[PDB]
């Protein structure tokens, strides 16, 4: 067979230990799910430094905690805007997930609170910026560089799926690089508890699995499809399916055809053909062997999964960091004010936040 | 090239969700 006795015994024991870890992680998650934390700071505890990100989701600001001096990224949401855009459930669910999970590649929520106008999530500051910026700057990542990042996503999805959480928001725009060069996943607005199927149309055109496009009841295998898109884009510098307009992208996705740059290794192409598999009965991550079909694939043969989890692998790239509070890896924005109001807004809808 | 076609698509900056 492909493995001798010693290698097969070692892999079997490793896979059993992952099961043991995940069972304990699930018990810990469910306890925190039932008893969420609440109102653990207030706005005057922080200095506002600079806007890090702005959009329909509200804004994220670099702040400094007055007492301790530590920097954080504070996501601010306007309650009245959340209501207008029909996002109450997604907002409450994102905060509930973040306060309940624990994994080295998932961003940590340190504080949350609200006031008359806004909701606040105070998260660890991840100073390296978005993978998107680095990928467009360098052009494409070499296969070892891409593999280092992909391994972290595989482990993170293995963790989330063991909690019965579907992720659905994977793309380079939504991955941050930390000071040690490792990945941080931050956005949980599309995440959902899904033990069987779910049906919502959500995501980004280039990263949509065919079964979402085709309006099916789908399952957590859409995340493994999206991992295929991510690995492809990291290694090529462009994604496998693109076009002027989303409709043409969807036509390519569902076609069952994908083409590769001539510099992709044969191992990489084989892995991608099994992730970008339109047939769910054949897609890696959705088979009897689960995540092990991915972890044991030849493209990952050099990957030490425990060492990645323990953050003991030297990262291929370390982002420039000229000290704490450095924001050079983020974009520049116009600093709109944080206006509070004398009248509470939307107290009923956000009572559990 | 395929890369040229990518640039020409225009979908080469940050991409919004649907
Ligand atoms: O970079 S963020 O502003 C950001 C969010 C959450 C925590 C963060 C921590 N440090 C820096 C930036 C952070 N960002 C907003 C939405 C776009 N996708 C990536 C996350
Ligand atoms: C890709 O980058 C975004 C935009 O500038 C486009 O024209 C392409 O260059």
């Amino acid at each position: 067979g492909h493995m001798g006795n010693a290698a097969a015994a070692k892999k079997g024991s490793e896979q059993e230990s992952v099961k043991e870890f995940l069972a304990k992680a699930k018990e810990e998650f469910l306890k925190k799910w039932e008893s969420p934390s609440q109102n653990t700071a207030q706005l005057d505890h922080f200095d506002r430094i600079k806007t890090l990100g702005t959009g329909s989701f509200g804004r994220v600001m670099l702040v400094k905690h007055k007492e301790t001096g530590n920097h954080y990224a504070m996501k601010i949401l306007d309650k009245q805007k959340v209501v207008k855009l029909k996002q109450i459930e997604h907002t409450l669910n994102e905060k509930r997930i973040l306060q309940a999970v624990n994994f080295p590649f998932l961003v940590k929520l340190e504080f949350s609170f609200k006031d008359n106008s806004n909701l606040y999530m105070v998260m660890e500051y991840v100073p390296g910026g978005e993978m998107f910026s680095h990928l467009r700057r360098i052009g494409r990542f070499s296969e070892p560089h891409a593999r280092f990042y992909a391994a972290q996503i595989v482990l993170t999805f293995e963790y989330l799926h063991s909690l019965d959480l579907i992720y659905r928001d994977l793309k380079p725009e939504n991955l941050l690089i930390d000071q040690q060069g490792y990945i941080q996943v931050t956005d949980f607005g599309f995440a959902k508890r899904v033990k069987g199927r779910t049906w919502t149309l959500c995501g980004t055109p280039e990263y949509l699995a065919p079964e979402i496009i085709l309006s099916k009841g789908y399952n957590k295998a859409v995340d493994w499809w999206a991992l295929g898109v991510l690995i492809y884009e990291m290694a090529a510098g462009y994604p496998p399916f693109f076009a002027d307009q989303p409709i043409q992208i969807y036509e390519k996705i569902v076609s069952g055809k994908v083409r590769f740059p001539s510099h992709f290794s044969s191992d990489l192409k084989d892995l991608l053909r099994n992730l970008l598999q339109v047939d769910l009965t054949k897609r890696f991550g959705n088979l009897k062997n689960g995540v092990n079909d991915i972890k044991n694939h030849k493209w990952f043969a050099t990957t030490d999964w425990i060492a990645i989890y323990q953050r003991k692998v030297e990262a291929p790239f370390i982002p420039k960091f000229k000290g704490p509070g450095d924001t050079s890896n983020f974009d520049d924005y116009e600093e709109e004010e944080i206006r509070v109001s004398i009248n509470e807004k939307c107290g009923k809808e956000f009572t559990e936040f | 090239t395929t890369y040229a076609d990518f640039i020409a698509s225009g979908r080469t900056g940050r991409r919004d969700a649907i």
